[PDB]
DNA sequence: TTTTTTCGGGGGGGCCCCGGGG
DNA sequence: CCCCGGGGCCCCCCCGGC
């Protein structure tokens, strides 16, 4: 084997996907979570960090925030010995919580080096990070209740989740709660523009705003969309600017003309015509969730429909979205929704 | 573990004596009377989270045994193994042997006993009955349905109510004095409202509010600080959203909801909960209105608990409220 | 020899003959593969998703991606249960179908994939740019069949070890995929080929195989009957050619699968007879269909759409049928015993028809 | 204070069969057996705190006299009762040679026998059959169904019923006279009502009330013993107007610190035992309660879910 | 290797000391100060208290600048100590604010160095003063005979009753299969002053103890050839094994007489 | 007139191998 | 130096509400 020399961390990161390449490295790179980032920064000097429960929708900056906080607190050298990270990729049964987590929590804090004490605050406790904590069973969660309180003097717990309701009430009570807000064009445009400028991506006016609107609160999705658009523009090699239409095509948004055709077919009210059109439409591979979202946007915001129609269609759309969230056949659900709307 | 000032406020302010437990005057008085005259029975403490059960039992242990209580009581919780073998060996040995240090009776505290298996609970029955002359048991629970009837028959039950307002105010005053903090009356009202009778929530939110101030020495905590740190809707926002839903057209209501949410990045669940609380006080002529409101809002809450599309859920809330209130006309 | 569906499968991006825009997008992706993110290709079945994935891999690495071997991996559960996993591997990529382990698929994600993720590549695989390849590709087939726990386990594995591995997932629908996974992947829509493109492919196969054709209308009819499924169209063409001595006539009928015929018979029986005895016989037919590896969801979809094509039913009956189909498809998604839900759907349809 | 007052349930534990109140026929049969002898294999089943263990121990004591220490083997759930124990220790005790009065036998008291495994019960069959000439077996349990049929066939079934309010009042008055307890009729009535036929609960509540307040009246008794929440739930489910049911839920249950899971489980049980309502209506209410219970188990334990459940029940009852 | 440096000339002595009570307790706090090492632990059932003391005469060299507390899991410590040969000196090393303890096995003749590190644990235990009590009876007997008696009686019952009367010590056990009683009397032999049984009685005593705890306690017989038992009504029984410089003590609570 | 899925707990059979005795 | 007793894992089998 020829073998390959080890690759430096800087160049390794430079060749990573944009989502990982531009992950926040310190608490100042988190864009729109000041209501919690300010408190976490104040803990750097207060040195009384409480048990934390970060909860929020996908791609809002929870894992990035906890990693940045741990780094700022301990330093590159002392971080490894002061952190115990367990996620959904590891076994986290009641036995694990009772034995391994408890043993780590009971341990004495690793001694900081002289350099670490000169540079980093080095608080007198370690941190256990239970990422994707909503996947843990109720009994395993209950096994943590007294472990958290007994060893608070040397250990602090951080639980991260998307659905706060899956955390048992005692644990939520024990933890200080931090809700991570959805990232939209009004609070995350600066970070996306910075990323675009750093990558010399040329986009028309409003393209980044359109990407953020399509992402629907997920900045990771927006960054991935921007990277895909940049790759397409580079491959084309024409020097032209990225357009909103290209972003919509990359994001799987149904073209407006197809939506108008669907709306007219629904207005017609003929069952067979709607069925045939939907059969043809599902061959394009459009995601049913996107179609339902676009239909909701078209109908709720239209001024040509009365209050009763909107009241009924809102419930119809809610029911269809709930059924789709369970992993159901898209064709059947979309046909049922369209027929029910047509009968309104 | 350098000093007590490096601890979270929830643990830093844990009561040390029964005199520091607030909002449970009946239970505290009764247990103190039992202890004073040596008439302590087997105890069960049933209550919701963060009401003072563990604190109360630890304070009672200190009252009975003193500063060295930890070596004179057998404390087991969910973080420990409490299987049938443990009951047969460790608890049985502790209950049937004299104290090493003193000559008093022996206390066993089974915290979070609702997490114990049925077999262990059944095994505990004859242990409790046989060694009553020299041993007492204290059980702590949040859910009574997990306790076997045989165990319940053998214990005297005390219910820890959700903390009243006055106890929370007095504890907040103590914390403010200790921390050198200023709290506005409206801020205190909002903190008590959001606490829902849990002291841990009050303490965590107060610590976050202190961390949110630029200069805690002179800056005061206002309702705005509370709402910002907790990221919760203000009463004005809830009132405006409800008024728009109940008095405006669909377009205006949708725009108002979106603008209110986007102004401070509010969560739809908080808006739904606040609107439900507001509507609970409405005097409705027709019961069908209330029935539909409750059912549809519960469905929306359950759907939100599993994720989904936020915009569709908000439109569903608007439509459900409008449709339900359409029945009040006739 | 090999079936015409397999013998003429394209082996490169430049060999693709339909959905040119998707080909251009894939070529753009493969231009600078060093920073390629995780990919999730979603589209209708039998469209060419796996073919395009293999073509993209060939473009990134080279022809060697098609030198495939099969190995067997051992797994042990908490109950000391020995499980076998068939892994399709290449010098540049691995292929896994964790759904083969059912509820144990999590283990495959927790141990196998992680083991590959933690292992850095030390093979000097010189690329076009002149620098050796850095990551190893892993394909997860039928990703929509993964349990929620396995998908949750995939999250930090994807995030932490992106420098060592890149995931390519293929699915018919994204509805069963959890939001965190979709957020972590670049989503690629794979539209079904048009009728003209299917006819062109079929005519190319016909001329390569020297098959007598009376007219080009037979290929159009085959494409129409396939409903945009290219694999089905090719297999149907081969079956028709075999059944007619390699000489297709304008009157040659379209050959349908046995299970399709059984479902059509069941639909006719349901429409004709609506009683409890008919329900018992329908249960027998459903048991027969399920015993021979006919998925419950496929049965429900085919039954619903066959019923909706009946000409005697009116608008109200069809609306009720589609509503019940939606409800019971959700029930199947959230259930274990499929026969229960299928019988409930048939009973509701029988009640509605009367 | 390091002193402990002996509980009255132990200080006044019956020592002879004559001091056991309730189940007159069964106690009379036990007394006749004790006077005569030839005790058969027996299984005693009943609800908690009615005098099963007391009856068995009194019977054994009066039957064996001074030979109680040598001729009685007592095993309960707190002891090890596995297959090895049954096969070795119990068998050895059965085979043990011990001279006894003309009509007495060694007694094995397996208390709380319903917790024994199937294997141990199977192993007991031949031990019981082979050594019946010198050993007899007494089982005490709460659920007789848990005892395997082969063992039930070899035993005499003596089922105990809940004690009537009269027996509870008699025993409470005896204990009060012995202890010189100040009381009022309303206090005793409240104690009996809250006990629900459980003598141990009644005695414990009386002792706790005397210790906490001295005077045993209605006010002090309710201050010690809380109102049974099942009755509150039953009132909630049978309310005429949905507003009244919601008010009960918000004031008597939710604000008193009762968890949603407890409320939903109690609602399920009460609806199951609501003979006043038609069975089909009860089944519909049970379906709705199950939906709400599943939602709570998924983690949505909010008051809104309970309010929605009450609204749906009200719609069903309309 | 600055604050605490304590060298056992024989590495087997520390292993024996740890093995004497490793089956009784798991988490132990060792307090090291200028005059030596002390340790106190309470069993999980809180029925047995173990107290170890080692003076500075037991070390070839010993240096401690300030008092240091080391919380250790005895299972891990025993595992580490099992990796040392009997011909190697054993140095215990600890620094300021320590998170670990270093055990260094040296074989100068073979020039072999074996260094191990054991992570410390945070144990919130305050040394509880074992107040001296004027016991009613105090006896001393060879450890081997006591171990044999305890092992023989443990086969019959889970409880052993010790009765101290004028000129007599009686150990009784009663169980399912039968009973046993061993009676000994104070005996002195000047020829061999190691098999002698000594007794000093002020008030006769009768105390019952769990057999498992006595079985655990007798494991200290490998440290001393004699064991001293101090018994007094209304007080824990003290079992002491004397080392060259220090001792190992077990305080065992009697069973309630009811 | 016959015969299925999962954790966690508990039980019970089967070795394995250290220690101690001869 | 070799055999025997008995602690400790390892593996598998069955329950689960009132
Ligand atoms: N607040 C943010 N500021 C800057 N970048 C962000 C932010 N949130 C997300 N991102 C970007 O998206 C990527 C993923 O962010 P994450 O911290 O992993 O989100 P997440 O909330 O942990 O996702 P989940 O809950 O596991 S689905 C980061 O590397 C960033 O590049
Ligand atoms: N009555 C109270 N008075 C003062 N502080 C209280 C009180 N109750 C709870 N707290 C505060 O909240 C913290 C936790 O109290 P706990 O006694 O642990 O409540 P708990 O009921 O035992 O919680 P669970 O049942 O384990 S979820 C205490 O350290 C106090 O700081
Ligand atoms: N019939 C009774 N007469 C007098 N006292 C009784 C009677 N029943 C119960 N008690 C009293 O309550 C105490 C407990 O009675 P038990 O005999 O233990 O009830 P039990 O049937 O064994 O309960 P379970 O099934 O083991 S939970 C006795 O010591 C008595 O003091
Ligand atoms: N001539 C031609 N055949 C294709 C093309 N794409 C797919 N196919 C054929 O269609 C068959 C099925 O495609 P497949 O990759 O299995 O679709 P999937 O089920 O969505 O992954 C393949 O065996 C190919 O032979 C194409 O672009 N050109
Ligand atoms: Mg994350
Ligand atoms: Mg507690
Ligand atoms: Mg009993």
């Amino acid at each position: 084997k020829r073998k390959i020399s080890k690759l430096a961390a800087e160049q390794s990161l430079a060749q990573q996907p944009w989502v990982e390449k531009y992950r926040p490295k310190n608490l100042d790179e988190v864009t729109a979570q000041d209501h919690a980032v300010t408190v976490l920064k104040k803990t750097l000097k207060s040195a009384n960090l409480p048990h934390m429960l970060f909860y929020g929708p996908p791609g809002t900056g929870k894992t990035s925030t906890i990693l940045a906080l741990t780094k700022e607190l301990y330093g590159p050298d002392l971080m490894k010995s002061r952190i115990l990270e367990l996620n959904a990729s590891d076994e986290r049964g009641i036995s694990i919580v009772r034995e391994k987590v408890k043993n780590f929590a009971r341990l004495t804090v690793s001694k900081p080096s002289k350099h670490d004490l000169e540079n980093y605050p080095c608080p007198p406790y370690k941190i256990i990070i239970l990422d994707e904590a909503d996947s843990m069973t109720a009994d395993a969660q209950s096994a943590l209740r007294r472990t958290m309180e007994t060893y608070s003097g040397v250990t602090r717990f951080c639980l991260i989740c998307n659905y706060v309701t899956r955390i048992i009430d005692p644990l939520a009570s024990r933890c200080s709660k931090f809700r991570f807000k959805a990232l939209d064009a009004s609070n995350a445009i600066d970070r996306l523009r910075f990323i675009s400028e750093q990558e010399n991506v040329k986009c028309d006016d409003g393209v980044l705003e359109r990407i953020l609107d399509i992402s629907a609160g997920d900045l990771r999705r927006g960054i991935t969309l921007l990277q895909s658009a940049s790759k397409g523009a580079q491959y084309l090699g024409d020097g032209k600017n990225i357009t909103s239409t290209q972003v919509e095509e990359l994001a799987g948004v149904v073209p407006h003309d197809i939506l108008i055709e669907i709306v007219e077919k629904v207005k017609s009210g003929d069952f067979d015509e709607i069925k045939k059109y939907v059969n043809t439409f599902m061959k394009s591979g459009w995601s049913a969730a996107s179609v339902v979202n676009q239909l909701h946007e078209y109908y709720i915001t239209n001024d040509n429909f009365d209050t009763n129609f909107k009241n009924q269609i809102s419930w119809l759309l809610f029911t269809t979205d709930s059924r789709l969230n369970n992993g159901t056949n898209e064709h059947i659900q979309l046909l049922n929704l369209l027929v029910k709307i047509s009968q309104l | 573990k350098r000093s007590k000032e490096n601890l979270p406020w929830v643990e830093k302010y844990r009561p040390e004596t029964l005199d520091e437990v607030y909002g449970q005057n009946e239970v505290i008085t009764t247990v103190r009377k039992f202890v004073d005259e040596g008439k302590l029975p087997h105890l069960l403490f049933y209550g919701p989270p963060g009401t003072g059960k563990t604190s109360t039992i630890v304070a009672l242990a200190r009252e009975i045994y003193g500063k060295n209580y930890s070596n004179m009581v057998l404390e087991l919780n969910a973080s420990d193994d409490r299987g049938i073998d443990v009951v047969r060996n460790q608890i049985k040995d502790f209950a049937s042997t004299r104290q090493i240090f003193s000559k008093g009776f022996k206390l066993i505290i089974l915290d979070e006993a609702d997490a114990m298996t049925n077999a262990a609970q059944n095994a505990l029955r004859r242990v409790i009955e046989r060694y009553t002359k020299n041993t007492r048991f204290c059980v702590l629970a949040n859910y009574a349905h997990k306790l076997t009837p045989a165990l319940l028959s053998r214990c005297t039950r005390f219910r820890f109510q959700p903390l009243p307002q006055e106890a929370i105010e007095r504890r907040i005053a103590n914390v403010l004095v200790h921390e050198k903090l200023k709290l506005s009356p409206n801020a205190e009202k909002a903190l008590i409202e959001l606490s829902n009778g849990d002291m841990r929530r009050v303490l965590n939110v107060l610590q976050s509010c202190k961390a949110t101030l630029d200069n805690p020495d002179e800056d005061e905590i206002s309702d705005d600080v509370i709402y910002e740190c907790c990221g919760a809707p203000r009463p004005s926002d809830l009132k405006a959203v409800l008024k728009s839903i109940l008095e405006d057209d669909w377009g205006t209501a949708h725009y108002t909801l979106n603008k209110v949410r986007s102004a401070k990045g509010l969560a739809l669940i908080d808006l739904i909960e606040g609107i439900v609380k507001i509507l609970e006080d409405y005097e409705l002529q027709n019961e069908e209105t209330r029935v539909h409101l409750l059912t549809k809002l519960a469905d929306i809450e359950y759907s939100i608990s599993k994720g989904g599309n936020d915009q569709i859920q908000g439109s569903a809330v608007i439509g459900a409220i409008k449709a339900s209130f359409e029945n009040e006309t006739k | 020899m090999s079936l015409w569906v397999d013998k003429y499968r394209p082996k490169s991006l430049n060999a693709l003959s339909h959905n040119e825009e998707l080909t251009n997008f894939l070529k753009s992706l493969s231009d600078q593969p060093r920073d390629l993110p995780h990919l999730l290709l979603y589209g209708p079945n039998g469209t060419g998703k796996k073919t395009r994935c293999m073509a993209l891999l060939e473009s990134i690495f080279g022809p060697g991606v098609y030198r495939l071997k099969i190995d067997v991996r051992q797994f042990v559960t908490a109950s000391n249960r020995k499980l076998e996993l068939n892994v399709v591997s290449s010098p540049y990529h691995l292929e896994i179908t964790p759904s083969d382990m059912g509820n144990n698929d999590r283990i495959v994600i927790q141990e196998l994939l992680k083991e590959v993720a933690q292992m850095e590549q030390v093979d000097f695989q010189d690329s076009k740019d002149g620098l050796a390849h850095r990551y190893k590709c892993v394909i997860i087939n039928e990703a929509n069949s993964l349990t929620k726990d396995a998908q949750a386990a995939l999250r930090r594995t994807m995030e932490k070890y992106s420098k060592n591995i890149r995931l390519i997932m293929v699915c018919d629908s994204m509805s069963p995929i959890i939001a965190p996974i979709k957020s972590r992947c670049l989503l690629i829509r794979c539209p079904a080929p048009s009728d003209s493109e299917i006819s062109t492919i079929l005519s190319d196969v016909v001329t390569n195989e020297r098959i007598q054709l009376e007219t080009k209308d037979i290929l159009k009819r085959i494409a129409q009957a396939s409903n945009g499924n290219l694999r089905v169209s090719l297999l149907m063409l081969e079956s028709m050619a075999l059944n007619n001595e390699l000489a297709l006539k304008s009157s040659s009928p379209i050959i349908k699968p046995d299970w399709i015929i059984v479902i059509h018979k069941l639909t006719r029986k349901i429409v004709k007879e609506r009683s409890v005895n008919s329900l018992i016989e329908c249960r027998a037919v459903l048991y027969d269909l399920l015993a021979h590896c006919i998925p419950a969801n496929i049965i429900l979809k085919e039954l619903t759409f066959s019923l909706l094509d009946v000409e005697t039913l009116n608008t109200t009956n069809k609306s009720s049928i589609i509503e019940y189909s939606s409800v019971f498809d959700e029930r199947l998604s959230l259930g274990n015993k499929a026969i229960f839900h299928l019988e409930g759907f048939i009973a509701k349809v029988m009640c509605c028809l009367d | 204070t390091l002193s402990l007052q002996l509980p009255w349930v132990e200080k006044y534990r019956p020592q002879v069969l004559s001091d056991i109140v309730g189940n007159k026929e069964t106690i009379d049969r036990l007394q006749q057996i004790a006077k005569d002898g030839n005790m058969p294999h027996m299984i005693i089943s009943g609800m908690p705190g009615i005098g099963k263990t007391t009856s068995v121990h009194c019977l054994a004591h009066e039957l064996l006299g001074r030979s109680y220490a040598d001729g009685v083997l007592e095993l309960n759930a707190s002891d090890d009762r596995g297959i090895d124990v049954v096969r070795n220790q119990i068998k050895h005790f059965a085979q043990k040679k011990l001279h006894l009065p003309p009509g007495k036998h060694k007694i094995v008291i397996l208390d709380e026998a319903d917790s024994m495994t199937a294997g141990a019960q199977q192993a007991l069959r031949r031990t019981m059959e082979l050594y019946s000439n010198s050993t007899r077996f007494a089982f005490a349990c709460n659920q007789s169904n848990k005892i395997i049929e082969p063992l039930q066939s070899r035993c005499a079934i003596l089922r105990y019923s809940k004690l009537s309010d009269e027996d509870v009042l008699k025993r409470l008055l005896q204990i009060i006279k012995l202890e010189d307890v100040k009381y009022t009729n309303d206090g005793l009535e409240a104690i009996i009502f809250t006990a629900e036929g459980d003598m141990r609960q009644a005695i414990n509540n009386l002792q706790s009330t005397v210790a906490g307040h001295g005077l045993v009246n209605a006010d002090n008794v309710f201050k010690i013993v809380d109102s049974p929440h099942p009755l509150i739930v039953k009132k909630m489910l049978l309310a005429s107007n949905l507003e009244d049911s919601i008010q009960i839920l918000r004031t008597d249950l939710w604000k008193k610190g009762y968890s949603s899971i407890d409320i939903v489980t109690t609602s399920f049980r009460v609806t199951k035992n609501l003979a006043q309502v038609k069975e089909s209506v009860r089944l519909e209410m049970i379906k709705e309660i199950g939906l709400t219970h599943m939602r709570i188990l998924e983690g949505v334990g909010t008051y809104l879910q309970l309010a929605s459940m009450l609204a749906k029940i009200h719609k069903l009852n309309n | 290797a600055s604050m605490l440096e304590a060298k056992f000339e024989e590495a087997s002595l520390f292993k024996r000391i740890i093995d004497g009570f490793k089956d009784c307790v798991q988490l132990v706090n060792f307090q090291c100060k200028e005059d030596g090492i002390i340790a106190q632990a309470v069993d999980d059932s809180r029925v047995l208290l173990v107290s170890l003391e080692i003076g500075v005469e037991a070390f070839q060299e010993y240096r401690c600048d300030h008092p240091v507390t080391l919380g250790m899991d005895l299972t891990s410590l025993s595992k580490i100590l099992r990796c040392g040969n009997n011909t190697d000196t054993l140095t215990l090393i600890a620094d300021n604010t320590p998170d670990s303890i270093i055990l260094l096995f040296e074989d100068t003749k073979k020039d072999r160095i074996a260094e191990y590190s054991l992570k410390l644990m945070d144990i919130d235990a305050d040394f509880l003063k074992i107040e001296e009590l004027q016991y009613d009876s105090t006896l001393s007997l060879p450890s081997s005979e006591f171990s044999k008696i305890v092992r023989d009686l443990s086969q019959l019952s889970d409880s052993i009753n010790i009765m101290i009367t004028k000129e007599t010590i009686k150990f009784v056990a009663d169980g399912d299969i039968g009973s046993g009683s061993v009676i000994i009397k104070p005996f002195v032999d000047m020829e061999h002053p190691e098999t002698s049984i000594k007794l000093e009685m002020d008030q006769p005593v009768d105390l019952t103890f769990g057999a498992k705890y006595l079985l655990d306690i007798i494991k200290g017989s490998s440290l001393s050839d004699r064991v001293g038992i101090r018994l007094s009504s209304e007080a824990p029984a003290l079992f002491q094994f004397d080392l060259k410089s220090g001792f190992l003590q077990f305080f065992l609570a009697p069973k309630f007489n009811d």
